[PDB]
């Protein structure tokens, strides 16, 4: 909607200018990480890793000339720096783990996902083709990992913290 | 603005400033003396908008009015298709005092000349990442539709036109959404969305069409 996406703080959340955290609201112990997934040898699957606290920082993006993130807006999501695109998170098919959000080194203009508010904080929303049906991104438990991935109606509720710890 | 320059004070007397808790996030322009033209994704359910403004400290600028507007109109097109049909007119809560620093300007009704140059004015970012104390002016040029849909195709839309993406590396950028775009005396376009990062050689951004829109925008006003 047309609420503005807002930080820890209270405070707008950027559009690409800033990283944040994804914090579970009830994992902070844990973070995102990258970890590998089927027969890959690089790890590109996205993983709530319990080692890492408090993960890997993302951006969101949208191509729109505003510097603030509205619940509406579609988004790609990335880790790494502004100037980077090998960090952009995209939803992949990946037996067994179903939809599984992976990194990819290419970006479209308009990103297929929504962060929009959820309990006490937000979800992570993916739109197949950007279309109007959205499905919640939650965990799914395989290979001893908990992999991010579309669970429809279990979203991994987040808060988002910005990254003034870097 | 990217690679632009202070804009002459007072120049630019139809810009707005939209403003939440006292920072901003978009501009608008004032095309009549009760209502201001922004892009539709600059949406919210209430706006301070700050007029005649330069600085954005309304305390050091004498002339200036920050107003008050609740009701505000998106196009019943906006996003369909994606990113397309982007404007919504405000109406502010009273209508203003015209001066010579808060003005009303006047909407093209010819739709966009391909190579013409153009003004495009916002308190968005510079080059260097920051953002500027002053409103900031550059010029930029419409490209062809036949460029504007070979490089954004498959969301090139009509209701959309092509500026800038010169050698000289000047455009808008965030925090310029919603702001006027001003060809031959008239507003041409509003700052509506590009590809990252701004200043790019041979990637223009993309602004509004409202010479497509002059209908919808007299029949809002006089409803
Ligand atoms: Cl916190």
């Amino acid at each position: 909607g047309s609420s503005v996406v807002v930080d820890t703080n209270g405070q707008p959340v950027s559009n690409g200018a800033d990283a944040y955290y994804l914090v579970p609201v009830s994992h902070g112990h844990a973070g995102l990480a990258l970890a590998k997934i089927g027969n890959e040898a690089e790890p590109r699957a996205v993983v709530l890793d319990p080692h890492h606290r408090p993960g890997l920082p993302v951006r969101f993006e949208s191509p729109l000339m505003i510097n603030i993130i509205k619940e509406s807006y579609f988004l790609n999501i990335k880790f790494g720096p502004s100037s980077s695109d090998s960090g952009v998170w995209d939803v992949i098919q990946q037996d067994p783990i179903g939809l599984a959000v992976k990194v990819t080194d290419t970006k479209s203009l308009l990103g297929p996902f929504k962060v929009e508010k959820e309990g006490e904080g937000y979800k992570i929303v993916y739109y197949p083709e950007r279309g109007q049906t959205g499905l919640d991104i939650g965990l799914v438990h395989r290979n001893d990992k908990y992999y991010l991935a579309v669970k429809d109606g279990e979203p991994c509720v987040f808060k988002i913290r910005k990254a003034t710890d870097e | 603005i990217i690679n632009g320059e202070d804009c002459s004070p007072h120049s630019q007397p139809w810009q707005a400033a939209l403003v939440m808790e006292n920072e901003l996030f978009c501009s608008g322009v004032l095309v009549h003396p009760q209502w201001v033209l922004s892009a539709a994704h600059c949406f919210q359910n209430s706006y301070t908008i700050g007029l005649g403004l330069h600085s954005l400290e309304a305390d050091q600028e004498p002339g200036s009015q920050m107003v008050e507007a609740s009701l505000s109109v998106r196009h019943p097109e906006y996003n369909r298709p994606l990113l397309a049909n982007d404007l919504m007119l405000i109406k502010l809560d009273e209508s203003v005092s015209e001066s010579d620093t808060i003005r009303s300007i006047s909407i093209a009704s010819q739709c966009p000349t391909a190579g013409n140059s153009c003004l495009v004015s916002g308190w968005g970012l510079l080059a260097n990442g920051r953002m500027p104390t002053v409103l900031q002016c550059v010029n930029v040029s419409v490209v062809s539709e036949e460029v504007c849909s070979k490089l954004y195709d498959p969301l090139y839309h009509p209701s959309m036109f092509c500026a800038g993406g010169g050698q000289d590396q000047k455009d808008s950028c965030n925090g310029d959404s919603g702001g006027p775009l001003i060809c031959n005396g008239y507003l041409q376009g509003l700052v509506s969305f590009g590809k990252a990062p701004c200043g790019q050689v041979g990637v223009p951004g993309v602004y509004t069409n409202l010479c497509k829109f002059t209908e919808w925008i007299e029949k809002t006003v006089q409803a």
